[PDB]
């Protein structure tokens, strides 16, 4: 099993590829984020703790907007989460181009997951190490996507991913109606964030955007500590 | 078409907000079109406060229990099953409040039989645990510590529970306190409870907060109580309650049962009507 | 040993990592379509239903790729992605040269020699994916197609692919009358054999995907089975098989 | 040859627990940090009825080692205790018992019998340090 | 074809005319000419429309792009320095006559690359085929440093001039006002002539008209 | 039915189970919903935690 | 466990990349130190210089450099990958101001060599540069910027920053400092560099020993502080 | 070791990569051709479908050009890759010489196009021998096998497959200059040959026969039991 965990060209005797389940536990590894989908909106939260408070927040930013209504955050790689970040754009923009229409979001996650499974294709090349969800709004329903390093996507109505991904997605499915609402939303994602984040929540140590009908906006860090004042 | 039922709602909120019984009792059929007009999560919400109001403030047994047979039959007609179930269970709440020992048991045997199959979790709770203390102060202390067990196995996969949660490791405290083998686990589930009630109800955080100290009491550390009496959450709840489980700490410790029985003259006003 | 790159052959013969892209399909869900004598169905089981995936979609294991072209998947979702669009790319470009729908024989042997190139040479890992291609074509009428990742494939009448796959189609041609079956007894026969490969007392309609094609009134239609009549097809032979118990 | 004698090790252990000649009255006791690489022969009913999982203490079960490895010492001279047991920490028993005992050293090198939250709270941050040490562009 | 340009006191505004000509008869009355790139800057095409429609998306997708990635307010020079390079890239080929004008944090700001593929800073600038009337009126009663509903007349009456001597513009005005905190798309701004009501009607009623054959095909 | 692939030694196992919380409450009967959670503590077993490990394949 | 630490495009169990951090480990390995603080209008930078022999060329052994005309750099480790990281900024910046026509905010700058460096840490053609970067600059309506690249790619801003063999301990005397909520004004922050590189060396240098670089709003240009300025600073510091 | 690298002489001056290829032959099934006076036949055994396959698509013998065809043994998809490649050089052979391609051409090209496919890494060589008949512009009867090493070979009368040896042998005891008399003689030759190693007969048989420019029709199952009732026939006669 040992000399088959090298290459990504070659298939285990009993399994699949076992370099992209290292990819995954790569993913794994990484920043907490969650993601909830609405009756009327989606939301995705990320924490941004670091060490050395000399460190500038502002200067990134976990969640990046795709076009006027598609966000996306990730879990594990940031170089990788940048690149993929770039690669939407490009193939986002390259679709208003040809159609001269807001890019649906369910063909942005498709494209983004057959531009990561390209790297998946031969050796020589690492698959990316980072895990995307995508949260849109189309047609008058918010979709809500995880884009995997092996190219694999699928919905969710509800999801959390990487450090302690197991205990959130066992709140979220706790928690989780059908019928919530947007701030109901926000309420759960943050709680979310909470219940693994181990040393209180800033206004600056997490980091959430909203996409709804107006279109994707990553909350600005006053909203963001009136929802944390809000929850407590 | 509906300005009217907006002069109605214009007069059913004013009266809730004054809430007499009378006029309670009147807003209850007094929403006869609006029940139906309007969706099931508000009119639920609605009729149980105003249900709420009516047993906390016109204690009047008679005409409650009456009015909860009527709201049943009211939506047995109109087919509101989630409702339902919630006043059988905020009936079942007032028959243990009025010691119905034998009512609220079997009624809440025949709502957990049909509650069973349905999705709702957290009523499903709220039942068993009902159900739980009726057995226990029927002195059946082993089946309520099994109804105790089912609610905390269901509570397993409970949504969000606010104070069913602290609720729960209350009764639980009372359970082991009350199978009087083990203190240090209803030690610890009395201050999960206490520290679950704070900021959210006071007078559950201070009953739990009473039983804790109790607690401390029966493991022979009066210390530990004089400890905790001075911990920082207890200041915001301490007064009369706190200072009785202090002093009948300090006749244990001491071992003077005279100033054991001047305690209890002491607490024939604070905690001796307190089962 | 000889279970390095794919182009390798081992002393007997063998091509080791185009048998473990084979062995490698009874991880993959089952689905199954069975020949009617006026029909042709894919049956598929929705093996990733946790509880918050949204079903925004139309259908997962089974992919459309023409008015007259619709397949299952079973393999790797990137492969699978990656065969579905190559399929679409190529039925519409001999639809474009041709002006005709590509016959289901003709994009079969398209998509396997792709398959097959990909595991002849280049140094890349053949495309774990098997695929039940179903379609209508005027030279053969209705037509079911078991594709494979080793490049071969197969025309049957019926065929299961995915895990136990093995008992599913043993019992199968077992209890398969060809010739004589319409769309309703070849939707229960389907049903029957979910009911004896999944892993279910009472398999939900939420795990299992149907799409039957059909030719009328001079054109195909591909409809996968609604909520309504897949769980209306699920209670009748649950009712059946009440019967068939009741009076055992 | 060695592994082959390993499993004979534990072919015997399974032929004895469950085997043609049953035991009355023998109660085995099997701990393992991880059950899952356990063989699946040894880990079905009829020779191990029942696989008890000992996970890491929550909330409830921190204040209740907390409180049963404090009673032997001294007091606390009112520390929080229960904020201790509140802080959300990955932490065994065993680390409980280890953040006892290092509180107690304290006090002992800085010469006072009776800790308070500042020995304590060094003995708690030395005892679970995790620092992560990690790059940052894993995460 | 009519583009034209000024800057005043505080922003930028444009005026564009309406009117679609191939060969020398006109293909449309209410044609846009007023492009979106961001929501800060806006330009203006003239030329072979096709071109101009598709460079200013290239454009404005790849500036939208550039301001995403940034996170700021994209610049006018980068804009038009993407703009000329490209279209140098071509060297003429392209029939595209665009005025680019917008406002970033120097200030507003309004170019005019020529087809060909060369640009000018002005202050005051028109392009197009009645570019003659238009600059003549920007020589006339143009303004500098001059408010905002000034502004406005002075570049409706400039193109007023614009359509009332040139074929190649008219039957709509619209105008883009460009500020440090104000976007106003004013599309149309004001409709210089209506079409002339008709006062016949051609009774164009059933029965009129015979048919070969029938075919009926239900849908939904 | 409540246990697919269940090995008979897990069905015996299922049967002590269910008289030990029969045991637990101090009885002698043992109920239907008694042989449902002995079914459900002797057949738990670890799944794939991660959704995404568990979507490779179709 | 082990044995997946030979190639760059290699995943190991747990998913992590041992040739990654073993570049992190190689920037210490030019056994230098490097700090960058910030103030509300200046970002100081300051290095350490080791002579062998007076055999060498002073002016040529410089270790921060200048991208643009206002914005500096300053980077450790490998030499020779960093004039080659120092030669691909410049070529970056170059191109981004012909292309875009202004200059290149340093915040940008960061993340495009940052994704240079991503593609050649994704792909094994390349070593990754295993050389760490600190740029500074001013940009309108934003102030002064210093921002800190990687071989991993990972880039990401800093209120005070620090490289080579001490780290660790520098970025603890950084914290220790910035935790005062101090204004840091231009000689106050290069009192606060220099303080850091002295107690985390222990050796109250020579003013010939340090480069320093500055960049304030009111000299926009990477002005290299000169021997006789650097004098002053560093002896007022002594005298202060 | 040496076995591991397709363009690697083993110190013994083996290609044991090509040597593996061609080994994969023997595992797959028997097909044997005989070349007549006026005929040639291709024997080869059928796989028994068990209940559902579709037998219109499991097609072992196909023909190349109209006047020429081809059995193979080995992976199917590997001899659908060549025989579409090989079908394309026949109507490009034709494109540029008007003239039908000679049984030796084509053999040549499948040859050299296994062969290319068998001189270099990262390109796994043709694991397929395929037997070649057909009638040239003037009629006469040649036979070619391919094999995966890349070479091709004049055989008369040729089995490949699983059990070729036996098969070989069988065809060297009576292959005869009588016994190509006629058609129904080398009909009875072939049918002989491919019964001695599937003794089942009826079924698990395919045939086909290219007469002179005929453009053949493989015998369809309903003659196979007429042919197979004359075989049995003539099988009590001498016996």
């Amino acid at each position: 099993e040992r000399g088959y965990s090298f290459s990504l060209t070659t298939f285990s005797p009993s399994g699949k590829l076992v370099q992209i389940e290292y990819a995954l536990a790569a993913v794994a590894g990484g920043a907490p984020s969650v993601g909830i989908k609405a009756a009327n909106g989606v939301v995705l939260a990320t924490e941004k703790k670091q060490k050395s408070i000399l460190y500038d927040e502002r200067s990134v930013h976990k969640v990046e907007p795709i076009t006027k209504h598609i966000g996306l955050v990730y879990s594990g790689m940031g170089p990788d989460y940048r690149v993929l970040v770039h690669r939407a754009r490009k193939l986002a923009q390259q679709y208003y181009l040809v159609y001269q229409e807001p890019i649906p979001t369910a063909q942005l996650v498709q494209r983004v997951a057959s531009v990561m499974q390209e790297y998946t294709q031969s050796g020589g090349v690492r698959p990316f190490g980072v895990s995307l969800l995508i949260c849109g709004w189309n047609e008058g329903r918010p979709y809500l996507f995880q884009s995997d390093p092996s190219g694999a996507y699928f919905a969710w109505k509800a999801t959390a991913m990487g450090k302690n991904y197991v205990n959130g997605k066992t709140f979220l499915e706790k928690r989780y109606n059908e019928d919530l609402e947007l701030e109901d939303a926000i309420h759960t994602a943050i709680l979310t964030l909470k219940e693994s984040f181990e040393g209180q929540m800033t206004e600056d140590n997490i980091e959430v955007g909203i996409c709804n009908e107006a279109g994707f906006r990553r909350l600005t860090p006053t909203e963001v500590k009136d929802y944390l004042a809000a929850i407590a | 078409v509906q300005v009217k039922e907006q002069s109605i709602l214009e007069l059913g909120s004013l009266l809730a907000k004054t809430g007499q019984a009378a006029e309670l009792g009147g807003l209850l059929k007094y929403v006869r079109p609006f029940l139906n007009s309007i969706s099931k999560a508000k009119a639920a919400r609605l009729v149980r406060s105003l249900l709420d109001l009516f047993l906390d403030m016109e204690a009047a047994t008679g005409q409650e229990v009456e009015l909860c047979l009527e709201c049943i039959e009211w939506a047995k007609s109109e087919k509101r099953t989630f409702l339902r179930q919630a006043l059988e269970a905020r009936l079942v709440s007032l028959y243990f409040d009025t010691k119905r020992y034998q009512e609220a048991l079997h009624l809440g045997s025949q709502l957990l039989r049909e509650l069973k199959k349905m999705d709702d979790k957290a009523l499903l709770v709220e039942v068993q645990l009902l159900e739980s203390k009726t057995y226990h102060a029927l002195s059946n202390l082993p089946k309520a510590r099994a109804a105790l067990t089912s609610a905390r196995t269901t509570a397993n996969a409970i949504y969000c529970p606010p104070k069913l949660q602290a609720t729960l490791d209350m009764q639980s405290g009372i359970i082991h306190a009350a199978e009087e083998k083990d203190w240090k686990t209803a030690y610890s589930y009395f201050y999960e409870a206490f520290e679950g009630y704070d900021s959210i109800d006071s007078p559950k955080a201070i009953t739990s907060l009473k039983y804790m100290l109790l607690c401390k009491i029966m493991l022979n550390t009066p210390e530990d109580v004089q400890a905790l009496v001075s911990g920082k959450l207890a200041l915001r709840y301490a007064g009369r309650q706190t200072e009785a489980l202090k002093c009948v700490a300090q006749a244990s410790k001491n071992r003077s049962l005279a100033d054991f029985e001047k305690a209890l003259t002491d607490y024939r006003a604070e905690l001796r009507d307190d089962p | 040993r000889y279970d390095s790159r794919t182009t390798i052959f081992s002393p007997e013969g063998r091509l080791y990592q185009v048998e473990y892209a084979m062995e490698a399909i009874g991880h993959a869900g089952t689905c199954l379509g069975i020949l009617a004598n006026d029909g042709v169905l894919l049956a598929a089981e929705r093996r990733n239903i946790h509880k918050l995936l949204d079903e925004v979609f139309f259908s997962e294991k089974i992919y459309k790729l023409n008015e007259d072209m619709a397949c299952s998947v079973a393999g790797i979702t990137s492969d699978a992605n990656v065969l579905t669009n190559e399929l679409r790319l190529i039925a519409q470009r001999y639809l474009l040269q041709y002006q005709e729908p590509i016959p289901c024989e003709q994009l079969v042997t398209a998509l396997c020699d792709i398959k097959q190139a990909y595991t002849q040479f280049g140094g890349k890992r053949p495309f774990g994916v098997s695929l039940l291609y179903i379609g209508w074509d005027k030279h053969y009428g209705f037509q079911l197609y078991q594709s494979d990742p080793s490049g071969n494939y197969g025309g049957w009448k019926a065929t299961c692919i995915g895990n136990n796959s093995a008992a599913a189609v043993s019992m199968l041609k077992q209890d398969y009358k060809e010739g004589e079956m319409t769309l309703k007894s070849a939707l229960a026969l389907a049903i029957k054999v979910l009911n004896k490969t999944m892993d279910v007392s009472k398999l939900s309609a939420e795990k299992v995907e149907i799409a039957t094609l059909t030719r009328e009134n001079g054109k195909t239609v591909i409809r996968v089975l609604k909520q309504k009549e897949v769980e209306q097809l699920i209670k009748k032979h649950e009712e059946e098989e009440a019967k068939a118990e009741r009076e055992k | 040859g060695a592994d082959r004698e390993v499993q004979r090790i534990l072919l015997e252990l399974l032929n004895q627990m469950d085997g043609f000649d049953q035991n009355v009255n023998v109660k085995v006791i099997m701990a393992t940090n991880r059950a899952d690489t356990l063989d699946p022969a040894l880990l079905r009913p009829g020779r191990l009825d029942r696989k008890i999982e000992f996970p890491l203490p929550d909330r409830r079960q921190k204040r209740l080692i907390f409180s049963t490895i404090t009673s032997k010492m001294n007091l606390s001279e009112e520390v929080d205790l229960e904020d201790y047991v509140a802080r959300p920490d990955k932490i065994s028993g065993a680390d409980i018992n280890s953040i006892c005992q290092e509180s107690g050293m304290l006090a002992v090198r800085e010469n006072r019998y009776i800790v308070l939250a500042k020995d304590f709270e060094k003995a708690y941050k030395t005892v679970i340090k995790k620092d992560e040490q990690e790059h940052e562009f894993y995460k | 074809t009519t583009i034209a340009g000024v800057v005043y006191k505080d922003g930028i505004v444009l005026g564009a005319d309406t009117r679609a000509t191939e060969g020398m008869v006109v293909a449309d009355k209410n044609c846009s000419k007023i492009h979106f790139i961001s929501p800060n800057i806006y330009c203006c095409g003239a030329g072979t429309a096709a071109d101009t429609d598709m460079t200013t998306q290239l454009i404005s997708s790849n500036l939208e792009l550039h301001s995403l990635s940034t996170g700021r307010l994209p610049r006018v020079v980068t804009a038009n320095r993407m703009l000329k390079q490209m279209l140098f890239r071509y060297q003429g080929y392209i029939g595209a006559a665009l005025v680019l004008g917008g406002v970033d944090v120097t200030g507003p700001h309004l170019y005019s690359i020529y087809p060909h593929g060369s640009t000018d800073k002005l202050p005051y600038v028109t392009m197009g085929s009645g570019s003659l009337a238009a600059m003549a009126v920007f020589e006339d009663k143009f303004r500098p440093d001059m408010e905002e509903e000034e502004a406005k007349n002075l570049v409706s009456e400039a193109i007023a001039a614009g359509i009332f001597n040139d074929l190649g513009s008219g039957s709509n005005i619209d105008l883009c006002v460009i500020s440090k905190n104000k976007l106003d798309f004013l599309r149309p701004y004001t409709v210089p002539n209506k079409k002339g009501t008709r006062l016949g009607r051609y009774r164009c009623e059933k029965g009129t008209t015979a048919v070969l054959t029938e075919k009926i095909t239900p849908l939904e | 039915e409540l246990m697919p692939g269940a090995s008979g030694a897990e069905v015996k196992g299922v049967c002590t189970e269910a008289g030990m919380y029969a045991l637990r409450e101090r009885r002698v009967h043992v109920t239907q919903e008694d042989f449902e959670m002995a079914v459900a503590k002797v057949m738990q077993k670890d799944s794939e935690k991660n959704m995404s490990i568990k979507k490779l394949w179709k | 466990s082990a044995g997946f630490d030979r190639h760059i495009t290699i995943f190991s169990p747990e998913g992590r990349l041992y040739q990654v951090e073993y570049a992190f480990k190689a920037i210490n390995q030019g056994g230098l130190t490097s700090v960058a603080v910030r103030g509300k209008d200046c970002a100081v930078i300051v290095t350490q210089k080791k002579v062998p022999d007076k055999l060498l060329d002073s002016s040529t052994v410089t270790h921060l450099f200048k991208i643009t005309e206002n914005i500096g750099c300053v980077m450790t480790g490998m030499t020779a990958d960093s004039r080659s990281q120092v030669q691909r900024a410049r070529y970056e910046a170059a191109n981004w101001k012909y292309k875009y026509g202004y200059e290149i905010p340093v915040d940008m700058l960061c993340k495009r060599i940052a994704d240079i460096s991503q593609v050649y840490t994704q792909n094994a053609e390349m070593r990754p540069l295993g050389c760490c970067m600190i740029l500074i600059g001013i940009d309108e309506e934003q102030g002064p910027q210093v921002y800190k690249c990687d071989p991993a790619g990972y880039y990401c801003g800093f209120k005070a920053t620090a490289a080579g063999v001490k780290q660790t301990e520098s970025t603890s005397f950084l914290e220790k400092k910035v935790k005062k909520k101090f204004d840091w004004t231009f000689e106050q922050t290069v009192e606060t560099a220099i303080t850091c590189l002295s107690t985390v060396l222990s050796i109250d240098f020579k003013p010939s020993e340090i480069e320093v670089g500055v960049v304030t709003v009111e000299n926009p240009k990477f002005r290299i502080l000169t021997e006789a300025e650097i004098d002053a600073h560093l002896v007022a510091l002594a005298e202060r | 070791s040496y076995d591991r690298a397709i363009t690697v002489f083993s110190p013994d001056g083996h290609l044991f990569q090509v040597e593996y290829a061609q080994e994969a032959v023997k595992k797959g099934s028997t097909a044997v051709g005989v070349r007549g006076r006026d005929i040639v036949v291709l024997g080869v055994e059928k796989k028994s479908v068990a209940k559902l396959q579709d037998e219109r698509t499991v097609r072992k013998i196909c023909a190349l050009d109209d006047n020429v065809c081809m059995a193979f043994a080995g992976l199917t998809a590997d001899a659908r890759i060549v025989i579409n490649r090989a079908r394309v050089e026949c109507q490009s052979h034709r494109l540029t010489v008007e003239d039908p391609v000679t049984v030796e051409y084509i053999t040549r090209y499948i040859a050299s196009l296994k062969q290319r496919y068998t001189q270099s890494n990262g390109r796994r060589p043709f694991g397929i021998s395929a037997l070649i008949v057909g009638f040239d512009f003037d009629g006469t009867p040649r036979l070619y096998q391919t094999d995966p090493s890349g070479t091709y070979h004049a055989w008369k009368a040729n089995a490949i497959g699983r059990g070729a040896k036996s098969v070989r042998e069988f065809l060297e005891k009576n292959y005869t200059d009588e016994a190509i008399e006629t058609d129904d003689l080398t009909i009875k030759l072939v049918i002989k040959a491919l019964l001695e190693v599937v003794q089942s007969g009826g079924k698990n048989i395919e045939l086909a026969v290219m007469r002179r420019d005929q453009s053949l029709k493989i015998l369809n199952p309903e003659e196979i039991e007429k042919y197979v009732a004359e075989i049995e026939k003539e099988k009590e006669e001498n016996e």
